């Protein structure tokens, strides 16, 4: 459920994925088309991470448009 | 002239620290505190404004720590960003969460949300009341600057293609704005408008919290573990002012020489009779849902409206031309009904597992037991009488107790029997319930002493669990949980008819406002209406639902016309008025009317 207390992937329900939010997991949404996703610039900046995205969607992919990165496919 | 600082929060705890090179760093004093995020000050009052989205909450005290209170208690789910309004003297907050920005006085009260229609997640939170503007960053989908008069009204969208902007601090004197981005891990700028936007750092490791004081913008990052200055307009002159700091969330300087200018609201108020928001110079608030007389300045309370519960809510909501809001009522479990007496603007409700009634007003500060153990399942006011009619899921009964906590006693019994929905008619003296008989449901009608039974449908029924009537139009109102409907017919037992099958799920909760039928449906997640027009949403996206009811304004000649409206009619026990338009005594099933005709 969108917003549930996680600790895997898949406690959460369709459509969703487990992400740290703050000091803790919540299940957040999965990123459909357009939408920002994250693109670290360095290897564990997605450890220090606090507010993680989701990854993309089903038939989606992580890509570029100093520019930001967006779910295309 | 006094001496200047930063702030930043870190979780545990809120420091305060110099700007000098690399000083001390102390902590303030506060009590309870387990995860920080939202901070600003207050420098006439020398007092701090936090938010912590474990307690899910924002409080304040004072510099040395004295004086502690928390100012928003309920509503919240991530508040991430909250600033400070120095001349209106109020709070402005933006829960992620609940995808609000809100306002209220500096102390709590008078809570109104300003913005919460197609707003995705407002985070960071800059306000400039000189000018009558507000900042707020969104995160979500497709990150952006909005900006919106301080009152909630000209909403737009300033600066529209960012990544997550989190430091968003307001240079009051050069008119600028500065942020940082989180996705292209770099500082920003631009002029009040969000155009001139240049770039004033660009290969930061990991920044997050910022705030600009003099020639100098202060960041945080969390991979160098530091608090770093530079030069706001360059991006040169790049010291550290402290390292070895593990996660260092928003930060901003505290002195007299940000909380300056004039407005309005700064001069008592404005004469306002709640709140007093700055606009591009001011207008007066109102609390949420309350309404802006013809003065312009004084506030009336609302008089006709819609409370809904869910599991561990009661929700109030207006139906105006112009959103749901959460009633502060502590120690709510799994609420399994609600009622509302409007004589005393009293809310009644049954919690199930604790298998009690309740009451409170609609701001919480009445909380009182009705009943306690043995089950009840649906509860309905004879506001007439003064009694609470409701049913019992353990002992198969229809048990009535009055509003003070003293029993009446029990009208409706026996085996077979298993009441469940009731809806009490006291202007035409009868009881309309729901008798879920094993493997046969029913549909049934008694007067309100227990005496006239009789079942008034049998058929196309399998989970009735919702009952509402129109007594002006004579007709009466169910939801089947079964077989996802809503039908309805005369109170006589006539006309039956379906008024939805296509499009219900679940619904669980149903009542009349004016010329509508709204129903709760806990599975589809919403509230719907139809025009007894057409089929309209109400509220989609709501967590879990449990029972509804539509509210109207209770005038007092009118009520008192009732002939039981004073002193009970004479009767001890019950009122009933039948027939023609007579009053007549009766009682509960362990006590037989006596030779005064009044008591038993």
């Amino acid at each position: 459920q969108e917003g549930s207390v996680c600790l895997r992937s898949s406690d959460c329900a369709s459509g969703l994925c487990c992400a740290r939010h703050f000091w803790s997991k919540i299940c957040k949404p999965v990123l459909k088309e357009g939408q920002v996703c994250t693109k670290h610039r360095r290897k564990g900046s997605h450890g220090l991470e606090i507010f993680q995205r989701c990854y993309c969607g089903e038939g989606l992919s992580c890509r570029i448009q100093s520019r930001l990165h967006t779910c295309q496919r | 002239v006094p001496e200047a600082f930063l702030l930043f929060s870190r979780r545990a705890d809120i420091r305060r620290i110099s700007l000098e090179t690399n000083n001390n760093n102390v902590a303030i004093p506060l009590t309870g505190v387990k995860e920080a995020s939202a901070l600003d000050f207050d420098v006439t009052d020398n007092r701090i404004y936090w938010t912590d989205i474990s307690l899910k909450t924002i409080s304040r005290a004072f510099m040395n720590g004295s004086a502690l209170e928390h100012v928003v208690e309920f509503g919240l789910d991530y508040p991430e960003g909250m600033a400070v309004d120095w001349l209106g003297k109020n709070l402005y907050w933006a829960d992620t969460g609940t995808n609000r920005i809100e306002v209220s006085k500096l102390d709590g009260q008078h809570r109104q949300v300003l913005v919460w229609k197609d707003l995705d997640s407002p985070r960071a939170l800059a306000l400039d009341p000189a000018e009558g503007f507000m900042y707020w960053t969104e995160w979500g989908g497709k990150p952006k600057i909005d900006r919106a008069a301080m009152d909630g009204s000209e909403r737009t969208t300033l600066v529209p293609n960012v990544g997550r902007a989190n430091g968003l601090t307001i240079d009051y004197a050069k008119r600028r704005l500065y942020w940082t981005d989180l996705d292209t891990n770099l500082i920003e700028s631009s002029n009040m408008l969000g155009l001139n936007r240049e770039v004033i750092a660009d290969d930061l490791p990991h920044p997050f919290g910022l705030t600009q004081y003099q020639d100098y913008i202060y960041w945080t990052d969390w991979s160098r573990r530091s608090i770093e200055r530079a030069n706001k307009t360059s991006g040169q002159n790049r010291t550290i002012i402290q390292g070895h700091l593990d996660y260092v969330m928003d930060i901003l300087v505290f002195h007299s020489s940000r909380q300056s200018g004039w407005n309005e609201c700064a001069s008592s108020n404005g004469h306002c009779s709640h709140l007093c928001l700055a606009v591009p110079g001011f207008v007066c608030g109102c609390p949420a849902h309350y309404s802006l007389n013809a003065d312009n300045r004084t506030c009336s309370a609302p008089t006709t409206f819609l409370l809904f519960s869910q599991k561990s809510a009661i929700n109030r909501m207006v139906i105006d031309e112009q959103p749901d809001i959460i009633l502060p009522i502590h120690s709510l479990r799994n609420v399994r009904a609600i009622d509302y007496d409007p004589l005393d603007k009293q809310l009644y409700w049954i919690d199930s597992r604790q298998n009690m009634i309740r009451k409170a007003q609609e701001d919480g500060s009445q909380g009182f037991t009705v009943v306690v153990s043995i089950q009840p399942y649906d509860l309905s006011i004879d506001i007439y009488s003064r009694y609470i009619y409701w049913t019992c899921e353990a002992t198969n009964v229809i048990n009535v107790t009055r509003l003070d906590g003293r029993s009446v006693g029990v009208v409706l019994k026996g085996e077979q029997d298993r009441p469940r929905a009731i809806v009490v008619n006291p202007e035409k003296g009868y009881m309309y319930f729901t008798n879920l008989q094993e493997r046969s449901p029913k549909i049934e009608r008694a007067a309100l002493d227990g005496t006239e039974r009789e079942v008034l449908f049998f058929s196309g029924l399998s989970k009735p669990i919702a009952l509402a009537l129109d007594s002006r139009l004579g007709k009466l109102f169910w939801a089947d949980s079964d077989l996802r409907r809503i039908e309805s017919s005369d109170l006589s037992g006539a006309n039956r008819i379906v008024l939805e099958d296509s499009n219900i799920l679940q619904p669980v909760g149903l009542t009349v406002f004016e010329n509508w039928l709204y129903w709760i449906d806990k599975q589809q997640q919403m509230i719907e209406k139809i025009d007894m027009e057409g089929r309209t949403k109400v509220q989609a996206r709501i967590a879990q639902l449990s029972d509804i009811h539509a509210v109207k304004e209770l005038n007092l000649q009118e009520y008192r016309q009732h002939p039981c409206a004073q002193d009970n009619g004479g009767c001890s026990h019950i009122c009933l008025v039948k027939g023609d338009g007579t009053t007549r005594c009766s009682c509960p099933m362990h006590l037989v009317l006596l030779q005064d005709e009044l008591s038993c």
